[PDB]
Order: structure tokens, then C-alpha cells, then sequence
């Protein structure tokens, strides 16, 4: 998975989960855990992946 | 991940041997019974919500304990990881429906899903009666003959419980 | 192996997500593709040693000095190993026209192609010439789709030799 | 949007590779299935007011109290706020049919659907029974193919609200 | 990324009413065409490095200062360099051919290209010049009917056309 | 569990440095909020069946149409099931009184409501009703800081279900 | 990130000297309203869904182009970025209010949101609108004697509206 | 991780109950005492480094073959590994007497570490001699009367002295 | 600066959600413990110069041979520089003691101590014995739980040191 | 980042032909004095700390202003980042005067380094003060000649010289 500046949605939900797939090491992370904010950072660029 | 005509190639190549005349066959035929296939695997996506959903009622209707304090889906957290179990290997039985191939089960769903339940503690005689609560909600759903051309798909319900009972034996 | 129905199943796992409409599209148009592909392999099959003989001719005459002493074409080692390479080529070929994916060329001739053959000091263009030759019959053996997927599979060998 | 073409391009490109074979099938599959997609599309356009109000009528059908007042249905401007919800539910339903991807449905529907109906208090169940309306009256006026693409799609529609 | 169908449905949604008949009957026009787009992608994709080498060939035989020492191409990694973005905008361009749409070629190739050969110093006219290379070789090799059936195919020229030139565009 | 002390531990182990002035200060101010806090929590326990059996009538009340045949109120086990809940919520709300921390609510309640309350169709607006009841009970049995730190747990929960 | 304390610090050894005899009077006089300040700050937390559904409930009944289609809280995406972005708003005007200093406010909420609204077509006279509804609700749920010990609050209650205009001038 | 009150609260879930009168009034004596508690854990942090080097000089004076060439502490590198780990396990002691509880002890610090050691070659006997010096030192500090205020403290040094006999016995 | 109120914000910002009890009791512990710390400052501000003069004449005693020609402390330079030195030691101890936290210390004083110490040769011990006096001082100039606030940042500044 | 020689064998290939003889003998003059070089690299290595105090030493005696409260030169943290900055600079001049390059040293530091300290606010004619101290001390350093046998090695403080100035010069 690859995230580039520019982005779909679909591209965007799918590195989502394959980023928290791999960094929470297959560990099942609830709704409540998610972070949004950190998720509104990579989507404006402010961050990379 | 292998679907049916890569685990033929593969075992063809084993031989050093050009795919038989009746290897062609079966492949021909399975493709040509696909749309079936394709059905099927849409019955299962479809109604993937209900089929969960009613699993999990039976489940925790016979088996009380899992959901009282101190059992293995009693907080809202250890439920909501029973759910998403749930859900997953009805997705993976859905891969391997349409693939026409258990592969995707071995490499995939259940990979280390045996020694994943052992070391948590998780009773997988229970995950195992929720697979087979699946298979038994999941076969309704794919015998509906309603929407679609009527025709026999017997090998498909068949291919499907090996799927599901795959899972379950592997998981117990 | 990268097929159609693989890709859809992997696509979709890692996002998590059930196979949709887009990729039972795909699946259909593969199964749909199945047939023309499917002959096409057949007839592939059926003629593997005229192929095969064919094309290490042709290599021979694109390639006049290999056959001379002191080099690779010489002894009748190094010619059964090129008929077998060819049959290989061939033969991988079939697999992937039979399973509607580059899969089986990919896994098991693309997959370090180059560094094999710069080690064993073997000419990507013998192996070209041998493909223009499977190609060039592959046209009249085959009419209509089938040989169109036989020269998509093809080409791809080709192109991952070049 | 996710489309089989787009989903085609993206996998191709991840790789850094052209398109061949197991992708053009795919979207072999697609341009096969585009006919019955567009014939959905024109059967649901042309009676989209028709469903509109019967999906109204039985989400008040099957959940009275909504109705009543206090209730989130009370009143003629949460009625309209309702026919136009099902109305882009509807329209979206169609836009997928005819880009043949769940992609239309994914960015202008799915995509925060939870969050925006958890905000405003709106029921999932609703929605659910106006798009199971839907599906009825599409059991009508479609048959065959163009029927199958529009319940897959309305089903993933409601899968997505439930 | 979009393509045809995906852009016609932004438009609709901008305006906020259903697709037009019209609409549908030019998409199901394009949808019609589709097995020609496949034959010209695969035209494209089948002969991309024959199109490369005769593209370089026809380049540097015209602009000889490349090769020259302490020409842009000169040294050995950037002639490597100058075949792998003469590939690069080709399979973009094959990218576009096959949605349909042009603007993916503009998203995630040439919304960062002219700035980046400004910095580095290469000349976007022999960048453009060797796509417009390409453009005729890839003309050369999509008009080809032979392997496939005969039939009118003139919009698909015109189509590859389009991007050729919106690539060559966007880069000088 | 996430308390103030468990917190303050967190800090420093990740820091790799000692219990500073700071952290002691906040321990200090747990130790201190513990007395209302404990108060409030035995209170609670005293009237743990009252408040369990009004939240539930008022469940009723605020929902009459839950009850009717045919939905998630009717039948024995059906109410036996809300009572079990609300006495989860109350039971969990005493836990994190005594542990002077959301931990408790955090872990055992609210990791998991969403998915598994979309999952069961259980509407959060049930037990938000039944948390409002029950907080506007612990407005008369509790007073001071006890009635404040018992009012923070409770919507603490009504904002995880809202 | 600062509170009045550090500030206050600041502002002192920018100069280089102790802190004056004012300085620790009007710093113990805002600890010891410090636990009247706690109560603000619970009354914006409890009540954070209330208020940001009572300032979109307001917002889009005053301008009803943006969840029109072709504004930018129309389709389900924008309006949870909306709904979301209300939120964060909320969140860091409370923690101003309990660090007593609007350095968080500034900091991290609001470095770059204009910039941010601008280049995605957000129209940020709304934003400051949506900032200003968040406002009269939080006034609303501040000022609520039920549950807390009856005193003087207007300089809480100004605290929290200089936040709240800050952002909303940040903003706009 | 744990402390008195959530350990409490965990066994009050796993018999699925609420805490009774007894447990709750062992918590308000615990958080009662919380003063002393804090007392202890700051004679524990400020007299660190005292600790550690009294435990240091006491532990290299009885064995001088871990400080000759051979010993275990022979370089400075050793000797500063030894130092740190001297360091890290009176920090984990002083959180453990914060918490009340053991579990961050344990889950932290003496996890692995028999078998640590044990693969280092490092001598677990001389690891728990250096932990009992640094409880010595300790109980001097922990039972000072200056800067407090006088009062029975003696469950607490019982606590530390358990903590620290503890990590000796889990090490050795 | 890192405070009790600035380590509530920072967990609160970072976990991406509101203060709760947790971060309010941790606020409301510093509160209560500000008045003894304010207090503190107060009185270790009056008294200025009788503790950095005797904490300068207490260095000078523990290390006679400082003051001796040729050493780091004679001129009459060197001394001002001790004065000011203590100075801002005691300056950011109030600081501290202020604030409720290590924050001043740790940016004004414990970051960047041992390389400026190293490059300008200046003994930690010195300081040590200097703020050791400091303690003996503000053991008998405070009472009760000031001095207890005193004193956690004097020996954090001294284990800093050492 | 390159060398004399790699200088040397750009501007070769640059005009595209071989070596000339003249840039061969100044090649081999550079070989010649390498030792001189190595030495004058010795000096500057094993005395950079003594070169960084004395450089400091002298700066903050003749700018008093970047001690006090508000200066840029405090607190600790500031006064190590002035200490951080000065090594970087002398290990940075050394390097170029091994390398017999001033192009090394532009490439290297003095692109951002300017900037960077604009954005921080530090006066940057301070910076190129204290590069010239370290200018001084590391001449100081150079011409001591004790146990190193003795001889001219004008070049080399010359050039160090140049290095110096060249810091100082982009810095300012
Ligand atoms: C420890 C934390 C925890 C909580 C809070 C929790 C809630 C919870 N309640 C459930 C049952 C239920 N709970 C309710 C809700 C009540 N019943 C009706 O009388 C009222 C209208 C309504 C008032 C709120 C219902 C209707 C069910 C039946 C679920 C079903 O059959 O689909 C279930 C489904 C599993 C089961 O069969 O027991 C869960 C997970 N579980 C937990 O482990
Ligand atoms: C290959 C795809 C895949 C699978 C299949 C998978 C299963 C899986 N289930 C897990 C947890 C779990 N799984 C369950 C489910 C059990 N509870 C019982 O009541 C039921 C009979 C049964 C389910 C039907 C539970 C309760 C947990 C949580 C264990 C715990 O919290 O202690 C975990 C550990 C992650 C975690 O605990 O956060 C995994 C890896 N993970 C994957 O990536
Ligand atoms: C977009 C995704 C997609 C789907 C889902 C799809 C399904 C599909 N179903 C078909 C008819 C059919 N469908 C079925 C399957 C049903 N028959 C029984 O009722 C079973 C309960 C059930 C399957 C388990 C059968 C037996 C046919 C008859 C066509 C044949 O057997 O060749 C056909 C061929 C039309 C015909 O010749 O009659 C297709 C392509 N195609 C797609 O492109
Ligand atoms: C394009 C995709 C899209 C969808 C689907 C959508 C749904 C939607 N419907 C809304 C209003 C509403 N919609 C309803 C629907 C109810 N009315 C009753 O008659 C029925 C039982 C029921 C419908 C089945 C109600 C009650 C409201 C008012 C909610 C409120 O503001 O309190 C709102 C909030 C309007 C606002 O900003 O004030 C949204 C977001 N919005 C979108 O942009
Ligand atoms: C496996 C991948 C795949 C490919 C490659 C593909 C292309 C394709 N080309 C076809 C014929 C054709 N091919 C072309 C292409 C044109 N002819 C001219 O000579 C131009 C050089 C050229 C422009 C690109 C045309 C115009 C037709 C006839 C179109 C029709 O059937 O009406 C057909 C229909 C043949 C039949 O069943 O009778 C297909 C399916 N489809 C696939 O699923
Ligand atoms: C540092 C804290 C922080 C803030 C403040 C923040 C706000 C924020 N809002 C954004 C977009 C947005 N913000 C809004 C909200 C506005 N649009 C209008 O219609 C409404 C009047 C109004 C809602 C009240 C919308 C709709 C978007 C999406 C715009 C788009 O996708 O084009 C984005 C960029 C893309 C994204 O993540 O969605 C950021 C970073 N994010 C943060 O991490
Ligand atoms: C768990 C976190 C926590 C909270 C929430 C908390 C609040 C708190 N509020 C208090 C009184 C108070 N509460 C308020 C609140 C104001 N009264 C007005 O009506 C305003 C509407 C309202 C502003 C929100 C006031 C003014 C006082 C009196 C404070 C004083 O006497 O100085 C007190 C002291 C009661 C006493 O000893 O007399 C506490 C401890 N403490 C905590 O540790
Ligand atoms: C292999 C590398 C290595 C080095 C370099 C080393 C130095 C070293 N010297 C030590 C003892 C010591 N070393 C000295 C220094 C000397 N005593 C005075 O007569 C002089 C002024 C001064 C020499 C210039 C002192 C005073 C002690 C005793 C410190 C104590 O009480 O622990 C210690 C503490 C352990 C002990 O021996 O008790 C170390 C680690 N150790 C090593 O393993
Ligand atoms: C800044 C962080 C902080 C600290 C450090 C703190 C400690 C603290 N210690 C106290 C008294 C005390 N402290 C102690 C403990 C000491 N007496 C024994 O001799 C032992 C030697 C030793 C413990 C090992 C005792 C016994 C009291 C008397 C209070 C009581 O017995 O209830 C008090 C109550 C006021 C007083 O009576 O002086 C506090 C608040 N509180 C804080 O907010
Ligand atoms: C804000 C926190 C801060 C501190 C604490 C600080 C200490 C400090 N003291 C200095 C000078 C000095 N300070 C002393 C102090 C010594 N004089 C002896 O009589 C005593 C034994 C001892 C006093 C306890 C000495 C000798 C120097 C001269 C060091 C030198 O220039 O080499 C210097 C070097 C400044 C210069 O060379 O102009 C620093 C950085 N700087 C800071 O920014
Ligand atoms: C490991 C680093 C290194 C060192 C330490 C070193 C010393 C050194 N200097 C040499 C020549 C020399 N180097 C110098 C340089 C000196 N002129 C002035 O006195 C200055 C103090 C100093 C330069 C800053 C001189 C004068 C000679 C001898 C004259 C000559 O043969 O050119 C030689 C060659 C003579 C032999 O080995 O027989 C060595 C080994 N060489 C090295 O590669």
C-alpha cells in the first residue's frame, strides 16, 4: 500500500486498514480507539503516511 | 492464494506435464458452471449481516456462559471481537467459494487461527458451533431461489459446507 | 498466482471488505473468457513438439554461431536444455492462458529471469527469437479470441525478456 | 469511484506495470454487463417518484410511532427531509448501476453514513425498510440480468446502513 | 480517479438530478466500444518497448547533444533515467486510453512533472518531443489491423491522440 | 484500567524517569476525590434494584411502542435482558467511581458498544433514556461532591452512547 | 502549549526577575477559582453532543445551500468532516478554558485551518458561524445552576466566549 | 496495568458483583493513607541516586570479582548496564508503592528477566544482592523523620520491603 | 512547559477526546496544592539574597581550593557569575514551585546541563552543595507542606544535577 | 558533495575529454601536501573541544547581551544549541579541509543553515563572530608544531582560512 498526496476515498480507507492491520500487529482495534484526528492530518497532507 | 485452475497448474507442474485433456474438462466446466458460482458467492455477501446476526442469537441462546461475567464474550469488547471473528471467516468461506478453492482458508483465515484461540483462552468447541450456525443460515440464504434463474446448484451447497466444515474442524 | 479471480480475492482482503459488484464483474468476465482461452491452451498442447522443434530451429538460424563448437548452442546437452527451456517457455505459457492471468509466467519464469540468465550466460534474445517463432505459428494454429489471449500471453514473455 | 475499470488502472499501477490480460478480462466482464446496468437504470429513473412515495409510506408503515408527534417524522418538513433522502438514496443507487461499481454508492452514501446518522439521530432501520420497498417494487418492471445489478446494488446499500 | 462514467456521474450530482436519457445512451455508446478500447490498449501495451527503442532511437538521432558529454543524457544512469519516464508516461498514457477519461493521466503524472525537470534541468522540449515520439509510434502500432478484426476505429486514434498531446502539454 | 494513579505510572515509565512533584500532586488530588467518591459508589449499590427497575420503566415510558409484539420489548426475556444492562451500566459506573478513573467504562462498557449495539440492533437511545433516569435519581439520593462525581461517570456513559 | 501559570512565567523571566508580589497575588486568586473553573470545563464536556447538535441543527436551517447538493457539507463524507470539525472545535475551547490560556487554541486547533478551508472551498464565514451556534449553546450549558453550588461566574462565562470569538476569528 | 482499585474491581467483575461494604471501606483506608503513600514514594525518588550508589559501593566491596577483568561489571559498559538496571528496578519499586499494587512490577520489569540474566551470564544471585543493598538503603531513607510529619508508616515500609523482595525473588 | 495542567491537555489532545474525571481530578489536586507552593515561592522569594550569598559562601567552604589563584573561582567575575548562577537556580525553583510541575526546571535548567557544564568545566558538585544549603535554609524559613513543595523541587533540581 | 579531484574529473567530463597534464601535476601537488593536510586535520580534531571553549569563551565576553535573560545564548538549552551549532561548523570546516573542497562545505550545512536561522530569530552576524573565534583558536592550534616535525604549511592554513571566512560569509 502506497499513499500518495491526492487520494480517493476507496484508497484512503483501504491503506487505513492495512496500515492498522500491520502497526497494531493483527490486534483488533474498536471504533472508540480509532484515531479520527490523526486520520483528518493524513487526509489534508498535513502528514505523510 | 490459489483458486481451482491454479491448483491444477501447479499441480500439473509437479509432473514437469501439460495440463491433461481432462484436466481441461473439469476447468472448462467449472467455468462454465461459474455464473452459479457467482450467485452463490452474492448470497453470501448479501445477507452476510443476517446470517452473523442470526448465528450469533442461536449461539448465545445455547450457550449462556459465554455472555454472563467471566465468560469469553461477556464485556462489550470481548463480543465485539466474537462479531468480527464471525464475520471474518464468512468473508474467507465467500473467498473460497468463489475462488472454487479452500486455499485462501489455509494461507489466510486460518493460518494460525488454532493457536491464535489456544493461547487467548477462547473455547473453540463454541467457535466452532458458530461456524456450523453460519453454515446452517448461510445455506438458506443460498437455496433461496427467489430473484434468480431456478437450477441445481447441489455441488455448490456441498462445496460451501466443505468450506464452513473446514473452518470449523480446523479451528477445533 | 495473479489471476483475475486471485487479484479480486486479495483486492478485496486487504481491505477487509466482501467481494461487490465490481469484482463479480470481473469474475464474470473472466469465466466468460474461459472458453477462447481454455481451446487455445488445447491447441497449444496438442502441438508442444512441432513448436518446440520449430522454434529451436529458428533460434539456430537467427543464431548461426551458437552452433559452432566452443560456445552455448554446441553439444547435445546444450540443445535438449534449450528444447526443454522452449517446452518450459511453452508450457507456462498454457498455464497461463488455462488460468486467465500472467500468474504462472510471473511465478515461474519472470520471477528472477535476469539474474539466471546473466549467470548462466544465456542470450534473452535466443528466447525471443524462440517466441516470435511460438507466435508467428500461434497465429495460424489458433482464429478469432483464442488467438488473441494465446498472443497477449505471449507478448508478455516477450516483453519480460526484453 | 470504485469502478472495475478504476480498480483495474489502481492494481495495475500499484505494481508500476502495464495493463494486460488479467485486467483487460476484467474489464472485458464490465463492458458484457454494462447493458443489463443501463437498462436498470432507465427502469428505475423512470419510476423514481412512484417509488419515492411508496418508500415513504412504508417506513411509516412499518414504524407508526415515527409519526406521531415528537417524533422524528412529525411534521411536513421531516417528511420532505425523509422523500429526499430517499431520493438520493435512490439516485445513487441508479449512478451506481451505471459506472457498474459500488463506487457512487461508497463516496456519496457510505462514507460517513454512521457518523451523520448517529449525529442526527437518525434510525439505520428507516432507511433499511425504504430500500427493502425499493427491492420489491424492483422484483417489478426488471427482469432478468438488469434486475440481478439492481439488487445486488440495493443490497449493498442496506448491508452498508446495517 | 475517474473515468467517463465517474465524471458524467460528478457532473449529474453537481447539478443534483439523475443521469439523462442522453447520458445513458452515451454511455452505453462507450460501453459498446469497449472491446476496441481493450484491442487498443492491448495494441499499447503488447509493443511498449518497441515504441520506447524506436521512440529514444528517433530522439537521439535528432537531438544528438543527449548523448554528447554534458548533454542531458549523457551519462549513463540518465540515459537509464530518459527510458524509464519515456515508460512511465507511456503506461500512464495506456492508464487514461483504458478508463476513458484523461485526467488521471494529469493527477499522478503531470501535476508534478514540469517543476521537477525544472529543478533538475532537463529540457521539457525533448520531453515533449519524445512523447510526441511515442505518440507516433504508438499511432503506428494501434492503427495495425492485423491479429485483430477489421472495423472502423477512428475515435480510439483520436482518443490516444488527446493524451499524447495533453502529456506533451502538461510537460513543456 | 486508565486512573489517575495508572496514568501517572504510564507517564513516568514511558518518560524512563521517577515520580515527580507533579504527578504526586495529581495522586494527591485522587486520593482527596476518593471520599465523595466512594460515598457515592455505596450509595449507589444501596439502591442498585430501585434505580435498575426505574430505568427500565422508564425505558417503557419514554419508548411505548418497544413493547408492543413484534419488537425488542416484548417477551420475558427480552426485559430480563434490559434489566441485565442497565445493571451493567450501574455496575460499571460504581466501578468507576471507586477507581477514579473511566477505566472501567473505557474497557468494560464503551470498547465495543458501537459494533456490538449495530450488531444486536440495540438502540443507544434506550439506555440513554434509562442513564438519564438514572441520573436524575442520583440528583436526590446523592448531594454535593458526591452528586457531582456520580453525575460525571453518567454522562461520561451518555456521551460513549450518543 | 502554555496555561496562565506558564505564561505568567514567561512574561517574568523574559525580564529575568522573580515573580512580583501581583503576579502570585492574581495567580492564587485563579487557582483558587480554579475549582469553579473545573465545573465550566465539565459543563462543555457533558454536554459537547448536545451543543454541536443544537449549532448544526441552527447552522443548516440558516444556510441550507451547504447541505443542498453541490454545497460542502452535502453528501455523508462532508457532513461527518463538518460534524467532526465542530467537535475539535469544542474540544480545544475547552481545554483553553481549563488551561486558563488560549495558547492551545492556537497552537495546534487553528495553525493552519484557514489555510486548510480555503484551498478545500470551505466557506469559512460559515465555519465562524457554526463557531458562534457552539458558542450561544455552550452559554446555554454553562450557565445551568442545577447540580453545582450558586456563585459568581461572569468571568468564567467571558473566558469562554473570548475562546469561542477567537476561533471563530481565527477562522473567518 | 493495576492498582489496589482496579485489581478490586477486576475480581468484583470476574464474580460479577458489585464491591461489597468491606472492599469498598479497605479502599477508603487505602485512599485515606494515600498521603503517607505519596510521602514514601518521594523518600523513594529524591534519594535515588544515594540508594543506588550506597547499594553500588556495598555490592563492589563484597564481591570484587565482578569488577576485575572477567567480572561481570569488568568495562564501563558493564558497570554502567548494572548501574542502569539498579536504576530501572527502584523505579518500577517506587511505582508499585504508588499503585499499591505489584502488576506494573511485574509486567514490566521482572518480566523476562531471570532469563535475561540467565542468557547474559550474568549472576542472578549478585542482581538480587544488589536489589536487597538498595532496600537497606531505602528503609533508611523511607523511615526518615525529617520533613514529615511524625505517624505509624510501618504498612508501608512493609509494602516497599515486599516489593523489593519480590524483584530479588522473581530474579533470583 | 510540562505542568500537571499542561500533561492533563497533552493526554486529553493526544487520546483526541474531552477532559474527563480523571483530568479534572488531576486539575483539581493541583488546585488544592497550589496555595502551600504559591506560599513556598513566596517565601523563598523574600529571601533572595540571604539564601544565594550563603549558598555561594557554603560552595566556597565545601571547596576551599576554588577560591585559591588559578582555579575556576577566583576573580571577582567568577564570583558574580556564582551569585548569578544560584540566582537562577532559585529563580526557576520558584518558578516550579509556581507552576506545579518541573517545567521550568526541565526547559530553563535540566535540558541542556551536562553538555554546557562540560564545555565551560563548571563542577555539578558545586551546584549540589549550593542547593544543599538551599534545603538546610528553606528546612527552618518554611513549615509544613510549602516546605515539603520546597523541597520535591530543590532535590529534583539536585538529582538533575547528579 | 565532492572532492578536489572529483572537481577535477567533473569539469573533465564536462568538456568531455581526458586529465589534462597541468590538472595531473595539481592532482599530484595535492597528494603531495596530503600529509600536511592530515596533520592540519590532527590538530583541528583533537582540539575541538578546547577550540569550541576558548571561541565561547571569548564571544560570550565580548556579547554579554546573549547571556542575559532574553538573550539567545540562554538557558542551558539555548547555550547548548550555540555549543551543538559551533561543533557542527568546525566539524564541517574539517571536513571540507580534508576534502580540499569549499563546495563540501556549501552543499553541506550553509544551503538551510542561514534560513534556519532566520526563521529561529539568532543574529547570524553572532554566528559568523563565533566562527571567526573558532577561525582564531583553530589557527592558534594549526601552527603548534609539538611533536610534529616542523616545515611550511602555508596552504594548508590558507585554505582553512578560506574555509573559515566561507562559513562565516554564508552564515551571515
Ligand atoms: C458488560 C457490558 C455489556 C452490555 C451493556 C451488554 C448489552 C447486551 N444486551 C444484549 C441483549 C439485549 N438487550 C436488549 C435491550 C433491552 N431489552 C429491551 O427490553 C429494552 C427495550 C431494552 C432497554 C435498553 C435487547 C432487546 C436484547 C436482546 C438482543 C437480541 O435478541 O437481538 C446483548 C446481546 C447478547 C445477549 O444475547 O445477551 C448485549 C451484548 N452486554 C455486555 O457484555
Ligand atoms: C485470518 C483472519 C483473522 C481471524 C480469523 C482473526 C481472529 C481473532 N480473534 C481474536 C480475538 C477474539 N475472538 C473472539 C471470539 C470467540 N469468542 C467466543 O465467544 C466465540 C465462540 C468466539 C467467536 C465466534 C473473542 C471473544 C476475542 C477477544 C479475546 C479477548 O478479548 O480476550 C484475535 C486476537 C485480536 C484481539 O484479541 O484483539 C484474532 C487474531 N483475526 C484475523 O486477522
Ligand atoms: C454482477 C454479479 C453477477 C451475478 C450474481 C451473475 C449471476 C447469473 N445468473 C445467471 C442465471 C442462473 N443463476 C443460477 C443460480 C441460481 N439458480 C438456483 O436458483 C440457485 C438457488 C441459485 C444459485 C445457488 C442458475 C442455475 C442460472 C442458470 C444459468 C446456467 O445454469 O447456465 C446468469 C446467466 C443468465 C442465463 O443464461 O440464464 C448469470 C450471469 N452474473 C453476474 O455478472
Ligand atoms: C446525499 C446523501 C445524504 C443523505 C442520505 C442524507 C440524509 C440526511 N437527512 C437529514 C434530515 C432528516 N431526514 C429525516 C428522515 C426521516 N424523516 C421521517 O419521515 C422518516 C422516518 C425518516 C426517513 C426514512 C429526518 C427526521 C431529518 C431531520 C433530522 C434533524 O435535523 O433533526 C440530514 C440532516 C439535515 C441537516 O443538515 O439539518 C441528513 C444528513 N444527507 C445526505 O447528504
Ligand atoms: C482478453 C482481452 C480481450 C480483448 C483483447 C478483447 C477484444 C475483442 N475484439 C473483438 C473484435 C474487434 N476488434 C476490433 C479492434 C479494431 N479493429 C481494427 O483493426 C483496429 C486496429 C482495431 C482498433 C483497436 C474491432 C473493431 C472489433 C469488432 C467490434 C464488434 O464486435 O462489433 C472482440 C469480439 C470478437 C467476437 O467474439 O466475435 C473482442 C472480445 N476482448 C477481451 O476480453
Ligand atoms: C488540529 C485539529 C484539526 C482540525 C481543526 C481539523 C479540521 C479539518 N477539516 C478538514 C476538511 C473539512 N472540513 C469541513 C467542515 C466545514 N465544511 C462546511 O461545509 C461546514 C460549514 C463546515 C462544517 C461545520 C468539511 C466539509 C471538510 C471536507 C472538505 C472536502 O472534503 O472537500 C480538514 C482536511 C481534510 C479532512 O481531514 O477531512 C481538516 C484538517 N483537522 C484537525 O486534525
Ligand atoms: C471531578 C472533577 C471536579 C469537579 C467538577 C469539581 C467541582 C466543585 N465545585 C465546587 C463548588 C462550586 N461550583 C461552582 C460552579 C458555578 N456555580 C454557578 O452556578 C455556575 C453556573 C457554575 C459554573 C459552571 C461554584 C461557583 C462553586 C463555589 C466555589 C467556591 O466556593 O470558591 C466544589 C467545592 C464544594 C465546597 O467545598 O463547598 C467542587 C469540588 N471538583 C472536582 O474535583
Ligand atoms: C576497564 C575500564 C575501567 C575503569 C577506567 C574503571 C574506573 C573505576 N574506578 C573505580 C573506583 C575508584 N577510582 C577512583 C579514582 C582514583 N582514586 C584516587 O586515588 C585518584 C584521585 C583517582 C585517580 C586519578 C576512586 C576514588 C575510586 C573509589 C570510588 C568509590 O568509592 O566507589 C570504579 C568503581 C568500582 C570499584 O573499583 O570500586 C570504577 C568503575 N573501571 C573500569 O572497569
Ligand atoms: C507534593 C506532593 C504531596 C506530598 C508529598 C504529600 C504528603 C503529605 N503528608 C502529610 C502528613 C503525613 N505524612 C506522613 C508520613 C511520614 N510520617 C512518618 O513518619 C514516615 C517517616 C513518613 C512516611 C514513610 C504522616 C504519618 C503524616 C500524618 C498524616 C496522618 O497520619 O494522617 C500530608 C497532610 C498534611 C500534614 O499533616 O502535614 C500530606 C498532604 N501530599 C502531597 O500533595
Ligand atoms: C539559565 C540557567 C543557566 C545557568 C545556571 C548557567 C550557568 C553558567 N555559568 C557560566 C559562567 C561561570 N559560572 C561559574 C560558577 C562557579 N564560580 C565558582 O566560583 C563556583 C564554585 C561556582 C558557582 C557555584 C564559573 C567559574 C563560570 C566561568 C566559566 C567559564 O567561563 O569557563 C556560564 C558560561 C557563560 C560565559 O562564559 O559567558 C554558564 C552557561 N547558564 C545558564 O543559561
Ligand atoms: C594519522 C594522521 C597522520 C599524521 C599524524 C601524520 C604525521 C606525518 N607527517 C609527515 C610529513 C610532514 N608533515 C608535516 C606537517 C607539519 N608541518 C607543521 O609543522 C604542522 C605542525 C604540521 C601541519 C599542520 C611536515 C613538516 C612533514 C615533513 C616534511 C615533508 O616531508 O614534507 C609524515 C611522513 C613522514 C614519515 O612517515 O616518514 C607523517 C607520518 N601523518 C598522517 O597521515
Amino acid at each position: 500500500i502506497n499513499l500518495r498526496a491526492p487520494f480517493t476515498s476507496e484508497e484512503f480507507q483501504g491503506a487505513l486498514y492495512a496500515i492498522y492491520r500491520h502497526i497494531f500487529g493483527n490486534t483488533y482495534v474498536m471504533e472508540s480507539e480509532r484515531p479520527t484526528t490523526a486520520e483528518s492530518q493524513l487526509k489534508d497532507g498535513r502528514i505523510t503516511v | 492464494m490459489n483458486d481451482v485452475f491454479t491448483r491444477a497448474i501447479a499441480q500439473a507442474d509437479l509432473k514437469g506435464s501439460f495440463l491433461l485433456e481432462s484436466d481441461l474438462d473439469k476447468l472448462a466446466s467449472f467455468a462454465k458452471e461459474g455464473v452459479k458460482r457467482l450467485d452463490a458467492v452474492a448470497a453470501l455477501t448479501n445477507n452476510a449481516p443476517a446470517i452473523i446476526s442470526d448465528a450469533a442469537h442461536k449461539l448465545f441462546a445455547e450457550q449462556q456462559e459465554l455472555i454472563q461475567p467471566g465468560g469469553n464474550a461477556y464485556p462489550h469488547r470481548r463480543m465485539a471481537a466474537c462479531l468480527r471473528d464471525m464475520e471474518i471467516i464468512l468473508r474467507y468461506v465467500s473467498y473460497a467459494l468463489l475462488a472454487g478453492d479452500a486455499s485462501v482458508l489455509d494461507d489466510r483465515c486460518l493460518n494460525g487461527l488454532r493457536e491464535t484461540y489456544n493461547a487467548l483462552g477462547t473455547p473453540t468447541q463454541s467457535v466452532a458451533r458458530a461456524v456450523q450456525l453460519m453454515k446452517d443460515a448461510a445455506m438458506v440464504h443460498l437455496k433461496s431461489t427467489a430473484n434468480v434463474t431456478v437450477g441445481d446448484c447441489s455441488s455448490l451447497y456441498s462445496e460451501a459446507a466443505t468450506y464452513f466444515d473446514k473452518a470449523a474442524a480446523s479451528i477445533a | 498466482s495473479r489471476t483475475v479471480i486471485t487479484e479480486v480475492i486479495a483486492t478485496a482482503d486487504s481491505q477487509g471488505r466482501f467481494l461487490n459488484s465490481t469484482e463479480l464483474q470481473a469474475a464474470f468476465g473472466r469465466f466468460e473468457r474461459a472458453v477462447p482461452a481454455i481451446e487455445a491452451a488445447r491447441a497449444l498442447t496438442k502441438n508442444q513438439d512441432a513448436l518446440v522443434k520449430g522454434a529451436v530451429q529458428a533460434v539456430f538460424k537467427k543464431f548461426p554461431y551458437v552452433t559452432q563448437p566452443g560456445e552455448k548452442g554446441y553439444g547435445d546437452s546444450n540443445q535438449a536444455k534449450c528444447a526443454r527451456d522452449i517446452g518450459y517457455y511453452l508450457r507456462f505459457i498454457t498455464y497461463s492462458l488455462v488460468a486467465s492471468g500472467t500468474g504462472p509466467l510471473d511465478d515461474y519464469v519472470i520471477a528472477g529471469l535476469r539474474e539466471v540468465n546473466r549467470a548462466f550466460n544465456l542470450n534473452p534474445l535466443w528466447y525471443i527469437e524462440a517466441l516470435n517463432y511460438i507466435k508467428g505459428e500461434t497465429g495460424k494454429l489458433l482464429s478469432g479470441q483464442s488467438k488473441t489471449e494465446a498472443l497477449l500471453y505471449i507478448d508478455h514473455a516477450i516483453n519480460a525478456l526484453s
